[PDB]
């Protein structure tokens, strides 16, 4: 009982970081969606600069 | 009297002058339009760096 109560607690720190990790990817792939957006409306205003 | 030989050639550069000043006069037309034509291609070369 004591084994496997602390055995549990070994499975919850690893789970917990594993939010940790994904939240680090997730805040990474939201600084590219917005460097991505703003990378676009610029190519763009260069395609309409070519076309005039 | 003698002015006869004189006369034949009174007579021509009368109409050689006249197709002189025709000529000169369409070259000064159409020195003015290319002269407003080219400066507007002036602008439109400026847009181009402008998109640069």
């Amino acid at each position: 009982v004591e084994e496997g109560t602390k055995l549990a607690d070994e499975a919850d720190e690893k789970l917990n970081s594993i939010v940790g990790a994904v939240e680090r990817i997730n805040e990474m792939l939201q600084n590219i969606a917005a460097a991505i957006e703003e990378q676009t409306a610029a190519v763009d205003e260069i395609t309409t600069a070519m076309t005039e | 009297s003698h002015m006869k030989d004189v006369q034949t050639e009174t007579f021509s550069v009368a109409e050689s002058i006249e197709e002189i000043s025709k000529a000169n006069e369409e070259i000064t037309n159409q020195l003015l339009g290319i002269s407003k034509e080219m400066d507007n291609i002036s602008t439109r070369i400026e847009s181009i760096s402008a998109s640069v």
